RNA sequence: GGGGCUCAAACCACACACCGAAGCUGCGGGUGUCACGUAAGUGACGCGGUAGAGGAGCGUUCUGUAAGCCUGUGAAGGUG
RNA sequence: GGGGAGUGAAAUAGAACCUGAAACCGUAUGCGUACAAGCAGUGGGAGCCUACUUGUUAGGUGACUGCGUACCUUUUGUAU
C-alpha cells in the first residue's frame, strides 16, 4: 500500500502560512523562512502577557504621583497616609479619579492629611 | 567579486526609478497638417514648407 | 451615580446603566445578584468611601449571558535543545448588566 | 470597451515595460504619436497592436476613434526557449530567449 | 481600559524661567521633568503633552566649585585627528544659549519624541523675549 | 552607563516610608499520584527539564463490515 | 496573433487542449512612509477606510512608544 504525502503536508504548510501573513519581504510567502517567524512571534507573546502587568502598574504610579502633588503630598506619603486607616483602594481605580473625578480625588487626598501619615 | 546577501524586491525596483523615456519635440507641419520632429524634414519630405525631395 | 465593586479579587468603575464582563460566579442566566462590598459612593457630587467599607449601600446585578473569549496560544521553546511544547487556552467569563445603585 | 492580445512577442518582458508605461492613460489620438516617432523594439509592436484595438471598437461596435481614451496596457510573460552556450575551459552555459505577452485595452468612456 | 491622551485634544501652556544665579544641572531637571509632562495628571508615555519653556538669561548661570576653569566640553568632527574641546568659560563667551541646551538635551529621551520635547525649549541670552504675544506666565518664585 | 552633582545627587552613623520577580497571596480554569466517603458522587500537596525509561492519542493509503450508505439538485480535488 | 460569428451540455473544453496548486512576475483599489538608525516581531496605541444595523461590533492599514543579538548540528561553552 504505496501512500503519496502530496494532500496532507499542504494542509500543514497553508496553516502555517495564514498565522504568519502581515509580515514583511520574505517572511509572509516562502516557508522556511514563515516557519522560524510563527515560533519567535509565539515567544514573544508568552513573555508579554507578562510585561502588560508591569507596564501598566509602572503607568498608574506615574499618575497618581503627578496628581498628589498638585494637592501637597509625594506617592510615597500618599500610600502610607492611605495605610494608616484603611482605604483600600487599588491603582486601577486611584489613577481613574486621577483624571476624571478629580473633584473625588480631593477628598481622598484630605483624609490622607488627616490621617496624619 | 560575488554578493553576501540577494536583494530584496524594494532594493531591485528601486535601482530602476532612473530610468524612464520622452521624445515629446513633435510639431505640426503648417502647409500639409503632417506631424513630425521638431527641426527635422518631415515624412513626405517638407521641411518649413518646401518641397525638398 | 458611580461605585466600586469588588467582584473577583478585583474592582471595578461601575455606573447606573453598564454591561460588565465579570470572571465566572455560580448562579443561572436570569437571576439577580447583590453586592455588599462597595467601596465608595458618589452622587452627583456627594461622594463618601468606606472606612473599611461603606455601609448601607448595596448595588444589584443580573446575569446577561457566560462564554469564552478569544483563544490564545502558548509556545514553549527552547533554542537548539530539541524541544517545544503548545497549548491552547480560553477563559471563561459572564457578562452581567447592572440596575441601580443603592 | 474591447480588446486585443499579442500572445508570443520576441522581445522580452522587462524591456517592453519602459514603452507600456509611457501611453497608460492618454487619449488613443497622440498615443499613435508617441510610439510613430519612438526608437525603441518595443514601440514598433505596440503600435500594431493599438490599432488592432480600435479597428475593432470601429467594425465591432459603434465606437468612433476619437473619444476612446486608452485604459489598461499590461505586459505579461510567456514561454523561455532554453539553449546553450559554450564558454572556456570545457564548462558550457545556458541561454533563454524570452518572449511576452501584450494586452490593449481601449475604453469609449 | 485606562485613559489616555489624544494629540488633537491636548492643552499646553507657557512658562518663563529666569536663570540669575540658579546651579545648572538643578535648574535643568526641572525644566526636562515639566517638557515631558510629569507634573499632569493625564501623563501618557507614547504622545506628548508638555508646556513651552522661556528661558531669558543663558549667561547669569552658576556652576560650583572649581568647573568654571574645568569641565571640558568634547565633540569630534569626524576627519582623523579632529577631537576638539572647550572648556566651560571660554564657552560661555562665545555662545551663552548653548550651556544651557546641551545640558537639557541629555536629560531627555533619545527618541523622535526627544528631538520633539526638545523644539519647546527656546532659550535666550538677553533680557527679554520675543513672545509677548503668547504671555508666558512666571514658575519658580 | 550618560546628563549632571560640593551643609551633595559623595562618605560615615541612623530612622521611618515607598519602589521592586514568572517569588507568595487572591480569583478562575486543567491535570498527576495516593486516600477513602460503594475506590470521581470525593480531599490532600504535587506539575523547569537534555540523554533516556514509562503512559495515552490524531491523521494518511489499502482490506473487512460493503450487493450497505451518499452523489449529476452535483463526488474527489482547488479556493475562501 | 487577435475581435466577432457559428458547433457543442460546457471554448477561462481550441488542438503547446480534463483538473490546474506553490515559488516568480504583473495591473487596479484602499491605508502608511522623503530629520530618521539594527533578527523587522510583540505589548500599548492615535488617525483614516469599508461594511455596517449605524456603532462601550467587524474587517484592512499602524504614526508613536516599552522590551527584543534568526533556525539546525557539534560542544565545558555560539548572536557568533
Ligand atoms: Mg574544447
Ligand atoms: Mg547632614
Ligand atoms: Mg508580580
Ligand atoms: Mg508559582
Ligand atoms: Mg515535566
Ligand atoms: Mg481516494
Ligand atoms: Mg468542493
Ligand atoms: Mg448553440
Ligand atoms: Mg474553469
Ligand atoms: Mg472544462
Ligand atoms: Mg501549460
Ligand atoms: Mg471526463
Ligand atoms: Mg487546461
Ligand atoms: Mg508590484
Ligand atoms: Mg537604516
Ligand atoms: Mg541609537
Ligand atoms: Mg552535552
Ligand atoms: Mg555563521
Amino acid at each position: 500500500a504505496r501512500v503519496k504525502r502530496g494532500v496532507i503536508a499542504r494542509r500543514r504548510h497553508k496553516k502555517i502560512l495564514k498565522l504568519a501573513k502581515g509580515y514583511y519581504g520574505a517572511r509572509s510567502r516562502v516557508f522556511r523562512v514563515a516557519k522560524q517567524a510563527v515560533i519567535k512571534a509565539g515567544q514573544y507573546a508568552y513573555r508579554d502577557r507578562r510585561q502588560r502587568k508591569r507596564q501598566f502598574r509602572a503607568l498608574w504610579i506615574a499618575r497618581i504621583n503627578a496628581g498628589a502633588r498638585q494637592n501637597g503630598l509625594s506617592y510615597s506619603r500618599l500610600i502610607a497616609g492611605l495605610k494608616k486607616a484603611a482605604i483600600e483602594i487599588d491603582r486601577k481605580v486611584l489613577a481613574d479619579l486621577a483624571v476624571n473625578e478629580k473633584a473625588a480625588f480631593t477628598a481622598i487626598v484630605e483624609k490622607a492629611k488627616a490621617s496624619l501619615a | 567579486a560575488v554578493q553576501q546577501n540577494k536583494k530584496s524586491r524594494s532594493a531591485r525596483d528601486m535601482r530602476r526609478s532612473h530610468d524612464a523615456l520622452e521624445s515629446n519635440a513633435l510639431s505640426v507641419e503648417k502647409s500639409t497638417g503632417e506631424v513630425h520632429l521638431r527641426h527635422h524634414v518631415s515624412p513626405d519630405g517638407f521641411y518649413r514648407g518646401r518641397k525638398v525631395v | 451615580m458611580y461605585a466600586v465593586i469588588v467582584t473577583g479579587g478585583k474592582q471595578h468603575k461601575v455606573t447606573e446603566g453598564e454591561f460588565l464582563k465579570v470572571e465566572k460566579l455560580d448562579v443561572a442566566t436570569g437571576e439577580a445578584i447583590d453586592f455588599d462590598r462597595v467601596l465608595l459612593v458618589a452622587n452627583g457630587e456627594d461622594v463618601k468611601i468606606g472606612l473599611p467599607v461603606v455601609e448601607g449601600a448595596k448595588v444589584t446585578a443580573e446575569v446577561v449571558s457566560h462564554g469564552r473569549h478569544d483563544k490564545v496560544r502558548i509556545i514553549k521553546f527552547r533554542r537548539r535543545k530539541h524541544h517545544m511544547k503548545r497549548q491552547g487556552h480560553r477563559q471563561w467569563f459572564t457578562e452581567i448588566k447592572i440596575t441601580g445603585i443603592q | 470597451e474591447v480588446a486585443a492580445k499579442l500572445s508570443g512577442a520576441r522581445i522580452s518582458a522587462q524591456k517592453a515595460r519602459l514603452v507600456a508605461d509611457q501611453i497608460r492613460g492618454k487619449k488613443v489620438g497622440e498615443a499613435l504619436n508617441l510610439l510613430a516617432f519612438s526608437s525603441k523594439k518595443a514601440a514598433e509592436i505596440m503600435k500594431k497592436v493599438l490599432e488592432s484595438a480600435v479597428a475593432n471598437a470601429e467594425h465591432n461596435e459603434g465606437a468612433d476613434v476619437d473619444d476612446l481614451k486608452v485604459s489598461t496596457v499590461f505586459v505579461n510573460e510567456g514561454r523561455s526557449l532554453k539553449r546553450i552556450m559554450p564558454r572556456a575551459k570545457g564548462r558550457a552555459d545556458r541561454i533563454v530567449k524570452r518572449s511576452c505577452h501584450i494586452t490593449v485595452k481601449v475604453a469609449d468612456k | 481600559k485606562t485613559y489616555t491622551a489624544k494629540p488633537e485634544t491636548v492643552q499646553r501652556d507657557w512658562f518663563v524661567v529666569d536663570a540669575a544665579g540658579q546651579t545648572l544641572g538643578r535648574l535643568a531637571t526641572e525644566i526636562a521633568r515639566r517638557l515631558r509632562g510629569k507634573h499632569k495628571p493625564e501623563y501618557t508615555p507614547h504622545v506628548d503633552t508638555g508646556d513651552y519653556i522661556v528661558v531669558i538669561n543663558a549667561e547669569q548661570v552658576r556652576v560650583t566649585g572649581a568647573k568654571t576653569t574645568d569641565k571640558m566640553y568634547y565633540h569630534h568632527s569626524g576627519f582623523p585627528g579632529g577631537i576638539k574641546s572647550i572648556n566651560f568659560e571660554k564657552l560661555i563667551a562665545k555662545a551663552p544659549e548653548r550651556v544651557i541646551e546641551t545640558a537639557v538635551k541629555g536629560m531627555l529621551p533619545k527618541n523622535p519624541l526627544g528631538r520633539d520635547m526638545y523644539r519647546k525649549l527656546k532659550v535666550y541670552k538677553g533680557a527679554s523675549h520675543p513672545h509677548t504675544a503668547q504671555q508666558p506666565q512666571e514658575l519658580k518664585i
